[PDB]
RNA sequence: AGGAGUGGAGCCUGCGGCUUAAUUUGACCAACACGGGAAACCUCACCCGGCCCGGACACGGACAGGAUUGACAGAUUGAUAGCUCUUUCUCGAUUCUGUGGGUGGUGGUGCAUGGCCGUUCUUAGUUGGUGGAGCGAUUUGUCUGGUUAAUUCCGAUAACGAACGAGACUCUGGCAUGCUAACUAGUUACGCGACCCCCGAGCGGUCGGCGUCCCCCAACUUCUUAGAGGGACAAGUGGCGUUCAGCCACCCGAGAUUGAGCAAUAACAGGUCUGUGAUGCCCUUAGAUGUCGGGGCUGCACGCGCGCUACACUGACUGGCUCAGCGUGUGCCUACCCUACGCCGGCAGGCGCGGGUAACCCGUUGAACCCCAUUCGUGAUGGGGAUCGGGGAUUGCAAUUAUUCCCCAUGAACGAGGAAUUCCCAGUAAGUGCGGGUCAUAAGCUUGCGUUGAUUAAGUCCCUGCCCUUUGUACACACCGCCCG
């Protein structure tokens, strides 16, 4: 159990344990309303903060698919057994929540729905929870085989400087 | 830490580059008294995503 | 020896079973690479290129070389007439 | 990238060809068993499969490197 | 079957793959990388870096 | 074979121990180290899965060169009678998250 | 052409190389005699009967063809004095057909 | 206005053409030392041979004297591939065989697409609401004028009140004897004792000078390090301007510009299916476009581009002196780092020991140009180092079409370069070395860093091009347009 790596070293493979795992769950937890993770080593043990809006679907009956992620995690980086201890999240005001307002928009056109009205759905929802102002894109095809490009906009935007 | 690399794949059109850095930062308080209740009250009261590392000696 | 036992066995003993002033037949290779030695010569080797098996004699003269700098694997080279674009000059035809 | 053309042989696997089984044990009253060949003496190898009678070569087939008595 | 499937691979370019499925072609080690120089630009946002210069 | 009929058992017992199994993609894997202890010289994970997949009772999902196998209800009851295993036992997991 | 623009709008290039009909019934090899404007041209086939070659879609402004060489055209299925072009080759395909010993050896380039 | 070059010569490298069994391929201001693309194998998509299935699943067939598996030797074979054949054991329902159905592909299509990037475009541009003006397309707002680097402000006003870009912002440089605190950073002070030379007063001691060990329970934080703060605002003065917005000079002093990052609307049939387990459709899929061995991407009568080294005396050569910075380093990928010190060798190098997770060890980075003293003498010379012979080392499984490095010998073009053309305004150009990147071995490349450090300008629309207004148009695929005999 020795020794340890360069502190140059130390925080690159942080970032890639970091990274890896916010695209892993982002396969799994997308139809569950995801938002994000948020990580904290604490004393002897790990916290892996699994934010996503609708906990219910996320937990499952008698906690099956909490207990499944965290089976995986304990075999796939070869953590020490049980060191690993996954929580959970819901976060309040949604449509800040930029991550899952897309991946939202995404089900309701999957789902076999109208581009234009599903644009405005989402849209009013964003400026209703709180924001200066928002933008949707879709590019891509529609009404034909030649691509084209829909903004929808409302409100205040940046795109200069810090 | 630097990572001076193209900024386009599939190299077309004018050359460009793109700095990126990282800024990591050391400092160290030593202490001496007994190392009962320095790794007592060290380990708590730390809010952020900061590391410590304790040692026995180094003077 | 990394299994070049396959050759050095197969040139002696050909050498040996060949008749009395005559040359055995070949023995041949895709090993381009195999110092010439003094016991190899008098066999008779092919050796590949990309498709040819070019056979060559074993001189005493030719002992520290490679096999490989006895057989080439190109064209010599001919040319030519320039062609087309062959220059800034050609273009046009509509 | 482009397609396959002609070959003048090809042959993959052969058929491993259909003898009749059992024959190595041999009866001629009971309750002998008069067996031919010597059973296989090796450590690993279980001595209670044959072992080739395949004269000018002795040979294991279980043994797969080793084991190559040949007179 | 057979009795061989491989050769030497010990170093050089083919000894090594990047992440991104066993690609190559785009060589890198730098700093412990093992990262596709496509893919690094996309984890600019994503831990490791944030831009700043 | 397509692989011998002990180091089937050993892939159809360790998933049911642990309920769920994890692999990287290779082809030169030595022996394969990370369990299935030092008996799988080959594919032989991926390769029994696939097939297990084909037929339902597990999910898979594939992130960075490394798969996940979720083992699913229906294929506890098949594993659980192809093994010749008690009316009521998983020892994956049982217990509500807290 | 000389370089120039607008002219990567649209689908470059090029023969990638390629190979090799006929002939077939009412289908085959002539030469170039003249060349006219408008869009229509001469060509005296191979065999000894003189006809008028017709362009065809597509190799329009496509494939220029320029004065004297092979040329692969269609039979009008009832018109024996207009004919109507197909399939051109190229200088090489044309005398690599030649040494072949296909068409008649007559023509020169 | 000038500075240094390119085009000329030799060499490196990319591109075209030609050759070839294959010489894989994209790309034509905004391609061409570009695809991290400095290819021994691998890579690898190409060409030629050989092997393997890693053809799921379903249904039917086969089938426990049995579906099936593997292999010695001999022959064959590049092969020690049971690949094939001879020979005859071995494995045991995992299979094989047929049909249906999958799967893989650096296969095709960037003119089916996502994403990313480049470019129009480094300029100052851009839009909706309500009202006004028009049958309408549209227009006003977005301006005659002054002013600014800037649609920046002042002002005018059928418009009014707003938004995006500009600016603001972030990083970096330049100003602290103020603040904060340091044996993984120093300085000073002695305590010193030790070495050294009288070198200076004196005698050698001491006082002074030279560095090192000794240094502390010494003192301090100027130097070094990195944090919190302050400082610059056209602030003050003199001119000029409507006296408005601003502009010029000067004091103080760091002068209102040190250099980068971020960057709008709309567009392109721009690049990329060979970054992508991103992706549509088509193709191919057992005689495979999915694996081992060998060859090629380096092949030359030629054309072009990016660069490197040179044509000497403001130099070369041989000794001597003396200064730096940004970084990086084994414990990582799968077998591998940076090196001090000792010993052996002319050198490349070998060998024995030790340290370094790194303000701790390499490294007080004891670098080059430059500086100081010999030699050569205007000579294709000792300038130049191409070509080429022989020999010695290192990396690797393998070094041939010479991987790289070293030693001796050989000694070419070239004696300042046509028509043309590139780039640059202050620690800037130019000269000069170093670190990182690729890396088993190896930069003439790219990306950063120090060191030495000029001449010329403080402008203009002449050329090339861009922004705004007015005007004309048979143009709108938009002058690379249209059109006549």
């Amino acid at each position: 159990m020795a020794v340890q790596i360069s502190k140059k070293r130390k925080f690159v493979a942080d970032g890639i344990f970091k990274a890896e795992l916010n695209e892993f769950l982002t396969r799994e937890l997308a139809e569950d309303g995801y938002s994000g993770v948020e990580v904290r080593v604490t004393p002897t043990r790990t916290e892996i903060i699994i934010l996503a809006t609708r906990t219910q679907n996320v937990l499952g009956e008698k906690g099956r698919r909490i207990r499944e992620l965290t089976a995986v995690v304990q075999k796939r980086f070869g953590f020490p057994e049980g060191s690993v201890e996954l929580y959970a999240e819901k976060v309040a005001t949604r449509g800040l929540c930029a991550i899952a307002q897309a991946e939202s928009l995404r089900y309701k056109l999957l789902g076999g729905l109208a581009v234009r009205r599903a644009c405005y759905g989402v849209l009013r929802f964003i400026m209703e929870s709180g924001a200066k102002g928002c933008e949707v894109v879709v590019s891509g095809k529609l009404r034909g085989q030649r691509a084209k490009s829909m903004k929808f906009v409302d409100g205040l935007m940046i795109h200069s400087g810090d | 830490l630097r990572i001076t690399t193209r900024k386009t794949p599939c190299g077309e059109g004018s050359k460009t580059w793109d700095r990126f850095q990282m800024r990591i930062h050391k400092r160290l308080i030593d202490l001496h008294s007994p190392s009962e209740i320095v790794k007592q009250i060290t380990s708590i009261s730390i809010e952020p995503g900061v590391e410590v590392e304790v040692t026995i000696a180094d003077a | 020896r990394r299994k070049q036992h396959s050759l050095l066995k197969r040139l002696r003993k050909a050498k040996k079973e060949a008749p009395p002033m005559e040359k055995p037949e070949v023995v041949k290779t895709h090993l381009r690479d195999m110092i010439i030695l003094p016991e190899m010569v008098g066999s008779m080797v092919g050796v590949y290129n990309g498709k040819t098996f070019n056979q060559v004699e074993i001189k005493p003269e030719m002992i520290g070389h490679y096999l490989g700098e006895f057989s080439i694997t190109y064209k010599p080279v001919k040319h030519g007439r320039p062609g087309i674009g062959a220059t800034h000059s050609s273009r046009f035809i509509p | 990238k482009k397609s396959y053309t002609t070959p003048k042989k090809n042959k993959h696997k052969r058929k491993k060809v259909k003898l009749a089984v059992l024959k190595y044990y041999k009866v001629d009253e009971n309750g002998k068993i008069s067996r031919l060949r010597r059973e296989c003496p090796s450590d690993e190898c279980g001595a209670g499969v044959f072992m080739a009678s395949h004269f000018d070569r002795h040979y294991c087939g279980k043994c797969c490197l080793t084991y190559c008595f040949n007179k | 079957q057979q009795l061989y499937w491989s050769h030497p691979r010990k170093f050089g370019q083919g000894s090594r793959s990047c992440r991104v499925c066993s690609n190559r072609h785009g060589l890198i080690r730098k700093y412990g990388l093992n990262m596709c120089r496509q893919c690094f630009r996309q984890y600019a946002k994503d831990i490791g870096f944030i831009k700043l210069d | 074979m397509l692989m011998p009929k002990k180091n089937r058992i050993a892939i159809y017992e360790l998933l049911f121990k642990e309920g769920v199994m994890v692999a990287k993609k290779d082809v030169h894997m030595p022996k394969h180290p990370e369990l299935a202890d030092k008996n799988v010289p080959n594919l032989h994970v991926m390769k029994a899965m696939q097939s297990l997949k084909s037929r339902g009772y597990v999910k898979e999902q594939f992130a960075w060169r490394h798969f996940y196998w979720y083992l699913t209800n229906e294929g506890i009851q098949y594993l659980r009678d192809y093994l010749h295993l008690p009316p009521e036992i998983v020892p994956a997991t049982l217990r509500r998250s807290r | 052409k000389g370089g120039k623009n607008r002219r990567r709008g649209k689908n470059e290039n090029e023969s990638e190389k390629r190979e090799l009909v006929f002939k077939e019934d009412g289908q085959e090899y002539a030469q170039v005699i003249k060349m006219l404007g408008n869009g229509r041209l001469e060509a005296m086939c191979f065999d000894g009967v003189k006809r008028l070659c017709h362009i065809r879609g597509k190799l329009r402004k496509k494939v220029w063809i320029n004065t004297s060489d092979i040329i692969l055209v269609g039979l009008r299925d009832y018109q024996d004095n207009k004919a109507d072009v197909i399939l051109k080759y190229n200088a090489d395909e044309a005398r690599s057909l030649k040494a072949y010993g296909e068409l008649p050896e007559h023509a020169k380039i």
